[PDB]
């Protein structure tokens, strides 16, 4: 019984233009075990409305999860996904850079 | 013909405790999910209007049937036998399940089962071939397996006549949004700065249908070998995202460009320079 730690990479599908309407992702590969707790945040606090993918797992057996929903970005409101595993001792956080 | 050429069901057996276990399971043409579970039910969701393929509302029963006692009889003979393999809780087994189309119209199977995130046993033309990374727990498990004919026959049945059956069915149905050719759109921006007096040149290509494409920063007609290419993202639309990077120094910047061949753009490359 392995412990592997999730790949987080935090995107959207549409390039940032300031007051369009677009999709913000948050994809979560290469762990083990599958248990695993993600959130999208917005300055700080979870947002509710949140689509998930049902569990897949890749060739070499690791899971992968896409968390993803509809969004509106501006200027200062920030973004990011915070995680929850059994490798993590506490939540990790990756923001979302819009030049990345 | 584009797009997948697989089908395949997959499975995720969390055994928490001696009582406690549960099944996760979905169907899927490569990387597109076209089946979900409903664990409590033990129905199939069927995410698509043609998932079902050719086959019929009482062909689609007796599957559902087959894989409903199937994830029962799995998960109470493992909490039975746990002692028995040596099995410390917790654990997870996963294994996946399938058919797919080559070119010339042969159709192989598979089945390829794991223990920890670890090849436990596959199937090689009807028969259980124990991996090494199974060990002794392995081989004890493909001894005992052969010993159930029944199962053994279902599983044959399965895999060698009821997949191929199946392939052909939905790739047929779903030829509409399978064969599909959605073109990409293309941006540039200026990454994390590396080193002091460098730069990170950024290439996003995303919204593109199917899978295969082609990304590199080029300088005229002469590509960069250096062009750090990331992972094929997905998006929920059936779509998806590619990252091309390249480290460079703030002078050499100017004169290059990125390039992107997709087969939804039939030979009119995408191709977006670096403004000074
Ligand atoms: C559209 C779909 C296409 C996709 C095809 C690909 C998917 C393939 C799925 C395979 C799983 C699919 C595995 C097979 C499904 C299990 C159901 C079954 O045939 N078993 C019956 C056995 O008795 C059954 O009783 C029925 C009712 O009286 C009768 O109708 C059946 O003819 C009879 O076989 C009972 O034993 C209940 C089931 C409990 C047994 C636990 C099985 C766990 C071990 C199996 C591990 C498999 C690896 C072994 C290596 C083989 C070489
Ligand atoms: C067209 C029919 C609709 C049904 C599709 C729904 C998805 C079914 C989910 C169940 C998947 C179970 C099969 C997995 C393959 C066997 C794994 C082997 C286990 C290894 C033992 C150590
Ligand atoms: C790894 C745990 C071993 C599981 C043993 C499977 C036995 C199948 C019995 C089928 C019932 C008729």
């Amino acid at each position: 019984m392995i412990q592997r730690t999730p790949k987080i990479q935090v995107y959207s599908r549409h390039p940032a233009e300031n007051g369009k309407s677009n999709f913000l992702n948050c994809y979560v590969s290469g762990f083990h075990p599958s248990d695993i707790e993600v959130d999208l945040l917005k300055n700080g606090e979870r947002i509710e409305k949140v689509e998930h993918s049902d569990l897949s797992f890749s060739k070499d057996w690791s899971f992968y999860l896409l968390y993803y929903t509809e969004f509106t970005p501006t200027e200062k409101d920030e973004y990011a996904c915070r995680v929850n595993h059994v490798t993590l001792s506490q939540p990790k956080i990756v923001k979302w850079d819009r030049d990345m | 013909f584009q797009g997948p050429t697989s089908f395949h069901v997959i499975q995720t057996s969390s055994f928490t405790n001696s009582t406690w276990a549960q099944t996760q399971g979905s169907g899927w043409l490569d990387d597109l999910q076209i089946h979900g579970w409903d664990s409590d039910s033990g129905t199939a969701i069927f995410l698509k209007p043609w998932s079902k393929g050719n086959f019929s509302d009482k062909e689609v029963a007796e599957l559902e049937e087959i894989f409903r006692v199937y994830i029962f009889g799995f998960a109470r003979e493992v909490q039975d036998f746990a002692g028995d393999f040596q099995m410390k809780y917790p654990f997870e087994i996963q294994g996946i399940a399938g058919c797919e189309l080559h070119s010339g119209g042969a159709i192989v199977s598979f089945l390829r089962g794991a223990l920890g995130g670890l090849d436990f046993l596959s199937v090689k033309n009807a028969s259980c071939v124990p991996s090494p990374e199974g060990g002794s727990r392995a081989q004890k498990f493909c001894a005992l397996i052969i010993q159930y004919q029944g199962i053994m026959e279902t599983v044959r049945i399965l895999l060698y006549e009821t997949c191929p059956r199946y392939l052909l069915g939905v790739l047929n149905a779903g030829k509409a949004d399978l064969q599909r050719q959605v073109k990409p759109e293309a941006w540039l921006s200026s990454g994390p700065s590396p080193g002091p007096g460098r730069l990170q040149l950024v290439c996003h290509v995303s919204g593109f249908y199917p899978k295969p494409v082609w990304v590199m920063w080029m300088r005229g007609e002469q590509e960069q070998q250096g062009t750090q290419l990331g992972d094929i993202l997905p998006n929920a639309n059936w779509t998806w995202y590619l990252r091309a990077t390249l480290d460079v120094a703030d002078g050499e910047a100017a004169g290059l460009s990125c390039r992107v061949k997709h087969s939804s753009l039939e030979g009119q490359d995408i191709i977006l320079y670096w403004g000074p």
